[PDB]
């Protein structure tokens, strides 16, 4: 059946730490998906999956969006989607880390911070007006979104297949809604380092050692979400931790987003510099289907389905009609499919 | 029936032939654009596609 | 006048209470939009807009999504989108209530409640093994969504123009994801009552007398999001309130959705019966563009732009150039 597909979610979890086994068991009740979740070690919250039959599979990796800023009116940086076309054998192990959205600056259940959010308390604005930067009153900056990873365990070391970058966090004073062009890595020889962290937390990459509690962790360190700024805990009652999957935490600057290469953050505590998103990855073992594009507004996700192998028609591209179970192959350049259903006219 | 709404969300964006191939891929074989409840996502995708220089 | 549109949002606000003047002035800085926010009475939180020209306008109203359930795995019920074509005079005072998202059941700041949410606690699950009725503790239901309203005054009486219903709430046992067909109403002669409120809060309609504390309010009495059910208020500590714009109250069941007619909730405390959607409304003075569709995932919005007269010529489709009349019908 073409319609069959497996939808890996974040299992209902949120924040800097990923799901447990019970969360994923509850999330996949009365469905066709069943995963096992690592309980301890750096594989905590990573969902293993057994490929049911050898086939060509399309994998849809969607990263997670960043957190909104303190003045939570500018839109959050969206998470990146990567479509990959891979080939999979029987009993293969796919380790899937579904990214998680970075925590927002506002709203907050803390009363003082809530009064800051509604604009009645505006000490941060006075600090910006006086010192041209934030040093004392660390304002709410959004947490970085978590990357989505689909990889596998070949004889000792993980091998990445799909990485969807996570949306960077929005700074306190993000007056610009412009987003940078999306970054994709198609080569495995380029290292999967971590994002640079200044006051806020840079996003977590593929394989790098983290010495910072606020930066996001790389996948080979568990890839837990980074803590908030040290000044965000002292003389303040709020924290904006990045999501699971390398999401950096939010100081007055913006929290970096995870990826194959982690997103950056402001070296100083600039209240207006949003956190850069991560760099997505596509494996040479698979075929990239569509470019990397920012789509997601919340938690990341994974969609695995049987790829529609339709090289039988003249044009290399085709699709499945929702109305008719018959496959439809189209012709570009204003050409029209012939009556044979393969040829073009 | 499901194209005027997407046109309203998206706006006047033009696509090159290779970009038209990628357009077909997102529009038909990505579930963001298939099921009605993710059209915003779909629209977002389309927008970002037009931002790439491969799309005129 | 290239790309001149105005986008109305929740001004950064959330939860069951609308935005105030400060947050909307903060939201619309360095843009082509300036609003006033009512400070008291039924119009507290409803934004003031002055129509800049007498022209045909397209107004798109997007409701707010409901809250996720306690086992927050299934998707939230989406806010309905209504697109309309209206004719607007110079210097009209449009009144725009932007719906706010119903609060999710999980996560919560309370340690015991988060322990329930993750899975170490199963008192609700055991409770539906011993008597199958959640009444000692309370289940997890997200708040209903806040509808989106664009209206105006004649003789001091509100006149509905665009009403996009808000998303219903996700119950605890929301094992399925089915949604009822999207209800749109065009005739205004049917009064905008509220939805039924039982253990959970129904949605808040156009104008009705709401006495229940957990239910959401109609617009002509504030359209405030309701509180949680009192069973969840005491000895369970749940505060899953609704959204601004008639958002119902979260309980074991799902909170009903706002709209012109509010979304019905569960009379009993059924933890698998979700929050129903509301009824969206299109004014008789406007033109319906596309069928109403459940679209939005969070806080609703309004987009107002000048309508393009595609149908002024034989071809029904047109795309005007930014500085020149390049509508698509060749002469």
């Amino acid at each position: 059946d073409p319609t069959v597909h497996w939808l890996f979610t974040t299992c209902g979890a949120s924040g800097p730490h990923g799901p447990t086994q019970a969360q994923c068991n509850n999330a996949y009740q009365n469905s066709n998906l069943s995963v096992e979740v690592g309980s301890e070690g750096p594989l905590k919250g990573i969902q293993i999956w057994k490929v049911p039959a050898t086939d060509t599979y399309s994998i849809s990796g969607y990263g997670a969006a960043g957190g909104k800023g303190g003045k939570n009116t500018m839109m959050r940086s969206h998470g990146v989607s990567v479509l990959g076309i891979f080939n999979l054998e029987k009993d293969d192990m796919l380790y899937i880390l579904v990214g998680q959205q970075g925590e927002d600056a506002c709203p907050s259940t803390n009363q003082l911070i809530q009064k800051v959010c509604i604009g009645e308390n505006n000490v941060i604005e006075e600090e910006i007006r006086v010192n041209r930067s934030v040093h004392e009153w660390a304002g709410g900056g959004g947490g970085g979104g978590g990357a989505t990873y689909v990889f596998k365990m070949k004889d000792g070391v993980p091998v990445p297949l799909i990485i969807a970058a996570g949306g960077g966090g929005r700074a306190y004073g993000a007056k610009t809604d412009t987003f940078h062009p999306e970054r994709l890595e198609n080569n495995s020889s380029v290292l999967g380092l971590n994002g640079n962290s200044g006051a806020a937390g840079g996003g977590g990459g593929w394989n790098d050692n983290t010495s910072l509690l606020w930066a996001g962790k790389s996948l080979q360190e568990g890839a837990t979400g980074g803590h908030s700024c040290p000044q965000a805990m002292k003389k303040w009652g709020w924290e904006t931790r990045g999501g699971f999957g390398g999401g950096g935490g939010g100081c007055s600057s913006g929290g970096g987003g995870g990826g194959y290469i982690g997103g950056n953050a402001a070296s100083n505590n600039d209240p207006e510099m949003d956190g850069e998103d991560g760099v997505s990855f596509i494996s040479p073992l698979g075929i990239l289907y569509t470019p990397a594009l920012k789509v997601m507004e919340g938690h990341g996700e994974v969609n695995i389905k049987h790829y529609l192998n339709c090289s039988h028609c003249e044009v290399d591209e085709c699709h499945m009609d929702p109305e008719s179970h018959k496959v439809i192959c189209f012709c570009d350049h204003g050409t029209v499919l012939a009556e044979d259903g393969v040829s073009c006219i | 029936m499901k194209d005027k709404f997407l046109k309203h969300l998206t706006g006047p964006l033009y696509f090159s032939p290779k970009c038209s191939k990628h357009f077909h891929r997102l529009y038909h074989n990505t579930r963001d654009c298939t099921i009605p409840a993710y059209y915003k996502r779909c629209a977002r995708l389309l927008t970002r596609l037009a931002v790439s220089p491969v799309c005129m």
